[PDB]
This record gives C-alpha cells, structure tokens and sequence, in this order.
C-alpha cells in the first residue's frame, strides 16, 4: 500500500520496511507517521462481486 | 513533508481497518436481529465495544493534524467527521453517570406497564394493548383515563432523571466550542468554506419559523373541519370554540391522525380503493411483491439488485422456535452487501412499504465509490425523503392499472381525489405542528430560558397556542409529559421529521416536471421516464463530498426549502374545504379549559 516511487516495469518487491512519512525518522517501529508497508486482504463467502 | 500529504497518508490507513471493523460489528447485528439468542447479544457486544474502541485512538491521534493547514476542503471533511464523533471530553464519573442515566432511560420506557384501576390482578403493556385501545376504542372514559395513567406512571419518575440528564448534556456542549447542546444539534445543517454555500446554525430557526408561518391557513382549515365532524362523536364534550381535547386524537401523544379517516370520511358511500382482494384472487406472495417493486426500479433506469441481495436477505417471518424483529429496516453491511429485514403480508400497507424500503437500498448503492467517511446523506433529511417520494408514484391509480391490480372499469371524479387527498392529509399535514412544537420546546429547554418550575407551565401553554390542543387533565411539575415521548427519551433529534416533509414535495414536482407530466399534481408516474431517472441519480451519487445546498440546486434549483410545492400538491383539498368551512367557525380558543 506504501512505496516510496513507482515500479519499473515486469519488477517484483519483498523488501518489508516500515514506511516512514514524518520529518522524524522513527528508526523503524510501529506509531505515528509509521506503517507496515504490507497490507492485508480479507475474504468471506458473504462478499459480493 | 507537507501536512496535506501526511493527512491523505494517515486517511489511506484509516479507510482500509474501518472497512473491516464496521462489517464485523454490522454482521453481529444482523445475527442478532434474524437470530435472538443470548450469545449473539455476546457477538453484539464484542464486535460493538471493539469498534467503538477504535473509534477512540483514531480520534486521538487525528488531533496531531491542525484544520487550519487544509485547503482541498475534502480532506477536512473527513478530519472534522472523524474528531468529533468518537471524542469524548467528561471526566470518568461523569462520563459512566451520563452512561447509566441513559440506559436506565431506555430501560424504563422499555419496561414500563399501565393496567386496569384498582386492580393489581392483570396488566399489560403499551406495545400490545395500549396502542389498541386509543386507535380503535371510542368511549371517553377509558381513553381519557388510559391516557392519564401512562403519562402519570412514567413522567412523573422520569422527571428528576430528565433534570439531571438536562445539566450534564449542557457542559459537554460547553466543553466543546458549542454554545449549547441545542447548537450541537443545530450544526448539521452547518456549511462553511463555500462561496455561495454558506449556511449559518442560526439560519435554520429563522428558516423553520417563517416556512411554518405560511402553511398556518391550511392547518386551521383542517382543524375546523376536523372539529365540526368530531362533534358527531362526542357532542357535549367538545366545544365549537375550544381546542380538541388531547385523548381523542386516535393515538398514544396525537402524532398521527390516521387512525380518524373512519370517524371523517368525505364520501362514505363510494367505495375506496383497495387492492389486497386483487392480490388474493391473484395469489400473490412475498417475491413476486418484490420483483414488482424491483421493475418499477428498472423501468426509471437505475440497476436493479445484485445475486447476493436475492440470496441473503428475507422476507417471510420464519416462526416457530425462530423469533426476529418485524420492523421493516434496510441494512447495508457495506463491502458490497445489502440486504433487507421485513416480515411481509399479503397486503396493500406491505406492497406500498417493499418500494419504500427499495429506495433506501439504491441510494446505498448510490454512494458506494465514496469514501467511507462520505458513505451518507447530504444531512438527516435527504435520505428519509428519497425513500418516500417513490411511495407517491407507487399508490397513484395509473401505476395500479398499469400493473394490472385494479381493473380497467375503475373511473375518477371529485370523491375519488377529495377522499384520497384527505387520506393523505390527515397523516402529513397534521404532523407538521407537533412535530415543530416539540423541537422548539426542547430547544428553550436547552437554552435555558425555561426554569425548571415552569417546565409543565410553558409547555401546555403552546400547546394551546400552536397545536391548539388542551389537555382533558392539569398537570403539576412532578409530571414530565415530553418524557412519555420515545424519540425524546433516547436522546434522538426531531426535527429530521419536519426538513424531511418539505424535502420530498420539491423533489416529486421536479421529477414531474422532468417527466413531462400534465394535470393534477397528485396523479403522476415517473415509470416510463428516464430523463427524471438521470436527474436523480445525479445527486444520488454525490454523497457527503458537497455541501447539501448545492445538492438541492442540482435538483429543483434552490439553495433553500419552500413550502410552494407542498401547498400546490394539496390545493384541490383546501378549496374544497374553504367550501365547507362557510358556517364554521375558524380558529381555537385558549382560554377553554374541558375540567371546567
Ligand atoms: C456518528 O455517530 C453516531 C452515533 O454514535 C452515528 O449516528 C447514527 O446514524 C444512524 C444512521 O442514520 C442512525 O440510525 C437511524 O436511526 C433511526 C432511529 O430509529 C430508532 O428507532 C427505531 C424504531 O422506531 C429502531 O428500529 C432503530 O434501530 C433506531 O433505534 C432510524 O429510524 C433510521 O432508520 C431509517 O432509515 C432506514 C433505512 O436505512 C429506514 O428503513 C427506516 O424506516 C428509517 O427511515 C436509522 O437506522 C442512528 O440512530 C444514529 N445514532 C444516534 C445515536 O442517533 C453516525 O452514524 C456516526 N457517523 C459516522 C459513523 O460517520
Ligand atoms: C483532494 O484530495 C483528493 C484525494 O487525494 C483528490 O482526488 C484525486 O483526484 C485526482 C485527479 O483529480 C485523481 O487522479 C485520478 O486517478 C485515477 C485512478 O484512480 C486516474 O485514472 C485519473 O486519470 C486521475 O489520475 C485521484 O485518484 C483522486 N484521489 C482519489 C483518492 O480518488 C482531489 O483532487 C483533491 N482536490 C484537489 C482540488 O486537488
Ligand atoms: C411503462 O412501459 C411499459 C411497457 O409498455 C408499460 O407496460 C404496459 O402497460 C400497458 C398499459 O398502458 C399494458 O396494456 C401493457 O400490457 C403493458 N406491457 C407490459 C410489457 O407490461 C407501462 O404501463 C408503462 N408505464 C406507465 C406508467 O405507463
Ligand atoms: C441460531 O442460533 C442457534 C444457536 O447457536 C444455532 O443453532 C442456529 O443454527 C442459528 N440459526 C438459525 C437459523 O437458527
Ligand atoms: C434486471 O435484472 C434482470 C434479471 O432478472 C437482468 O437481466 C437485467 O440486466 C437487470 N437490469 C439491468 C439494467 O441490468
Ligand atoms: C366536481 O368536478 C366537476 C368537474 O367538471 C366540477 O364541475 C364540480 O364543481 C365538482 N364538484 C365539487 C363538489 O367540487
């Protein structure tokens, strides 16, 4: 969900770092303007299309 | 970086845990409703307290981000929406006492039983027998003394309750920046940043007071005519001069007055439209009621229901060990659920509610490309009135014929349409005042003008002035009548019931008008039209991103709510009774007292 640029093309990316976006770096923990880059679908039978 | 780029970060996020949660906690709910079991009120209470827990740190940390920085507009709709809802400023104790009150509030509404004097032997309660008797029952002494009991054995222990709840709703609006909790309410309607747009708390008591003016000659009209039929009824108790006695109104607090089309028909002798025989003969069930609603939806343009509506949803009370709610509701589970709780009978009430309910259901779907802090109605009005207009269309003679329900042989003439505006009179017009004096009573309450030893004074004071009903029994203060309401006990704003109302009027006359339609306002269909279809589901979509004024200019091309279309729609009604009022005398008297 977050990446710092684009991608080029046919590229594939595992590198999980958290994603910092505030002045102050957080030297890579969860809290304030610092997320898990990965993000996480959620399936169920009751969904629609 | 900028502020507006870590917003939008912190948004993205938010979006996407929101989704998942608010599924979790709507589908614990809906096991509940279809499955009444006490571990599904287990699964309530988990999914609710995880839910409203989030809500919480999410406020919190929202507050980093100053408004000031934001000139998207969007944006900080979305970061207004999400601090203000979850925060809460009381201190603890104060916080579980305002908690307690509240739940001992429902608790005691919920509970509360009335009986027979004198004997403790059997009792009832309000939902099964009460509401009955005041429909249907016609002699004096038990309505009068049935409406005496409930309000004595309720109001009076609500009344310290009321006063305490009264205090400490005020510091949490005087916490905030809020003048008082009447403004808290009064902020819905409140539109800032927009040039052109811009509408003021203030403006709404100006607005609401100068729009009831108008549509005073009309009430009053009805009013007299109303009284001079009643005489019939009850002679010696009513009087030519004096307002309606207020237990003689067909219902618990006199809201609706549906229940007096029997005791004030026009035209007895002709017969009234009625279609539950053509069913029968026809053996309708609960489908085909719906796929009939369903085309009427299609005919406009606008899709029709996905698989999994058909699938999940029901329609038919299951009975047996399965007990469920009746209530007829639209529920949106969100990520592409809708669905549809209601136990259906072969009836015309039943037929009339499954287009209601369906056009809740599309205006969901409507806005579903919205953000999910926008997943909502432009204000408290707009969503009651798009699902009320299209009852109109459905109950119109031509759709009936159309269908096929009524047969061709059916003609129309005066009494047909004087019988089926009145109908609709009594249940519309007649709400408007009681729905008016309540809000503006509770708005004094608030402001605190009002002392707390003049609470009864001044509230069947107005009572005779606006409404012109007056009370068959005094009332000292230890009696808290506004109490014995529903909406008033669960801390529900009322004034939705009065916006709503001149909503639906200036939409249907638009549509009409867009529909190239010709003659009475009342007989008009929209089935075959696409081009009012279109127009609608222009503002469908919107959702929450514009301000509603300019939603309403969409539409009809106002920036504010008239009273026109509605007394256009009930002109033939008040010639006729302008007619009949010759002889009788218009305009109540306040100083008749029925106790002598
Ligand atoms: C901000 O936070 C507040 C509360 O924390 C949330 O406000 C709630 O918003 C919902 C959505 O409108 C409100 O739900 C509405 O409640 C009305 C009140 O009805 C009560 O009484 C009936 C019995 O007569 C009960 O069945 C019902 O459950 C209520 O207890 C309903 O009348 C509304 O239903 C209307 O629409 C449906 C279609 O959706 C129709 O079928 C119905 O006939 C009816 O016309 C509706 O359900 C809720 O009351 C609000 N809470 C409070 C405390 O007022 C906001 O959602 C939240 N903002 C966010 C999350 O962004
Ligand atoms: C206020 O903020 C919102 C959200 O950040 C802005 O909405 C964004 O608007 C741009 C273009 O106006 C959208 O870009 C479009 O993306 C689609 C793919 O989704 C692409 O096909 C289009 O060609 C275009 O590039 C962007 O998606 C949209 N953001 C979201 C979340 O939908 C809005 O523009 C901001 N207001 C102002 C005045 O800039
Ligand atoms: C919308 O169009 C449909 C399609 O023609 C109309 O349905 C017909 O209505 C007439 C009555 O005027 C019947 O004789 C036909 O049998 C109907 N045909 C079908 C296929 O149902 C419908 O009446 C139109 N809506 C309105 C309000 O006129
Ligand atoms: C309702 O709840 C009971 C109790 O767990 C369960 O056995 C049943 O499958 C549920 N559903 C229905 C339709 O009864
Ligand atoms: C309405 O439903 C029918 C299935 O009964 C479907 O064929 C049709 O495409 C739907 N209408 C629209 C506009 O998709
Ligand atoms: C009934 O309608 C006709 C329309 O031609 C009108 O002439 C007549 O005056 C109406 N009668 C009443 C009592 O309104």
């Amino acid at each position: 969900l977050f990446r710092k640029s684009k991608l080029k093309p046919f590229e594939r990316d595992i590198s999980t770092e958290i994603y910092q976006a505030g002045n102050k770096p957080c030297n890579g923990v969860a809290g304030p303007n610092c997320y898990s880059p990965l993000q996480s679908y959620g399936f169920r039978p009751t969904y629609g299309v | 970086s900028t502020i507006e780029e870590q917003a939008k970060t912190f948004l993205d996020k938010f979006n996407h845990e929101a989704e998942d949660l608010f599924y979790q906690s709507s589908l614990a709910s809906w096991n509940y409703n279809t499955n009444i079991t006490e571990e599904n009120v287990q699964n309530m209470n988990n999914a609710g307290d995880k839910w409203s827990a989030f809500l919480k740190e999410q406020s919190t940390l929202a507050q980093m981000y100053p408004l000031q920085e934001i000139q998207n507009l969007t944006v900080k709709l979305q970061l207004q929406a999400l601090q203000q809802n979850g925060s809460s400023v009381l201190s603890e104790d104060k916080s579980k006492r305002l908690n307690t009150i509240l739940n001992t509030m429902s608790t005691i509404y919920s509970t509360g039983k009335v009986c027979n004097p004198d004997n403790p032997q059997e009792c009832l309660l309000l939902e099964p027998g009460l509401n009955e008797i005041m429909a249907n029952s016609l002699d004096y002494n038990e309505r009068l003394w049935a409406w005496e009991s409930w309000r004595s054995e309720v109001g009076k222990q609500l009344r310290p309750l009321y006063e305490e709840y009264v205090v400490l709703k005020n510091e949490m609006a005087r916490a905030n920046h809020y003048e008082d909790y009447g403004d808290y309410w009064r902020g819905d309607y409140e539109v800032n940043g927009v040039d052109g747009y811009d509408y003021s708390r203030g403006q709404l008591i100006e607005d609401v007071e100068h729009t009831f003016e108008e549509i005073k000659p009309l009430y009053e009209h009805l009013h007299a005519y109303v009284r001079a039929k009643l005489m019939n009824a009850y002679p010696s108790y009513i009087s030519p001069i004096g307002c309606l006695p207020a237990h003689l109104l067909g219902d618990m607090w006199g809201r609706f007055w549906t229940n007096l089309y029997s005791l004030t028909v026009p035209f007895g002798q002709k017969p009234n439209i009625d279609v539950t025989d053509a069913m029968v003969d026809q053996a309708w069930d609960a489908q085909r009621i719906f796929k009939e609603a369903e085309k009427f939806f299609v005919s406009v343009g606008l899709p029709n229901m996905t698989q999994g509506f058909w699938e999940n949803s029901m329609l038919t009370d299951p009975g047996n060990v399965q007990k469920a709610v009746c209530h007829p509701t639209a529920w949106d589970l969100g990520k592409g659920d809708f669905r549809i709780l209601m136990c259906t009978k072969v009836t015309m009430d039943d037929f009339l509610t499954a287009h209601h309910e369906m056009g809740h259901i599309q205006y969901d779907m409507a806005y579903a490309a919205q953000p999910f802090l926008l997943r909502n109605g432009a204000n408290e009005g707009f969503h009651e009135a798009v699902g009320e207009i299209m009852s109109l269309s459905a109950a119109t003679p031509k759709h009936l014929k159309s269908i096929g329900l009524l047969s061709p042989d059916f003609q129309e003439d005066n009494e047909t349409e004087i019988n089926f505006l009145l109908k609709q009179a009594l249940t519309i017009v007649g709400t408007l005042p009681f729905t008016y004096m309540l809000e503006k009573w509770r708005w004094m309450v608030f402001k605190g003008e009002i002392p707390k030893d003049q609470w009864m004074k001044k509230w069947w004071e107005m009572k005779r002035e606006i409404v012109g009903v007056v009370e068959p029994v005094p009332h000292d203060e230890t009696y808290c009548d506004p109490a014995s309401l529903f909406h008033v006990s669960n801390d529900y704003s009322f004034i939705r019931y009065y916006t709503r109302t001149l909503y639906q009027f200036q939409f249907q006359e638009a549509l009409c008008q867009a529909a190239k339609h010709e003659g009475p306002l009342h007989k008009c269909d929209i089935s075959n039209s696409t081009e009012a279809g279109q127009k609608l589901f222009n503002m469908l979509r919107l959702g929450k991103s514009e301000p509603w004024t300019l939603a309403l200019e969409n539409v009809v091309g106002a920036k504010n709510m008239n009273v026109r279309p509605l007394l256009n729609y009930f002109e033939p009604l008040f010639t006729w009774l302008k007619d009949q009022n010759k002889n009788s005398f218009v305009g109540w008297s306040t100083d008749w007292s029925p106790y002598a």
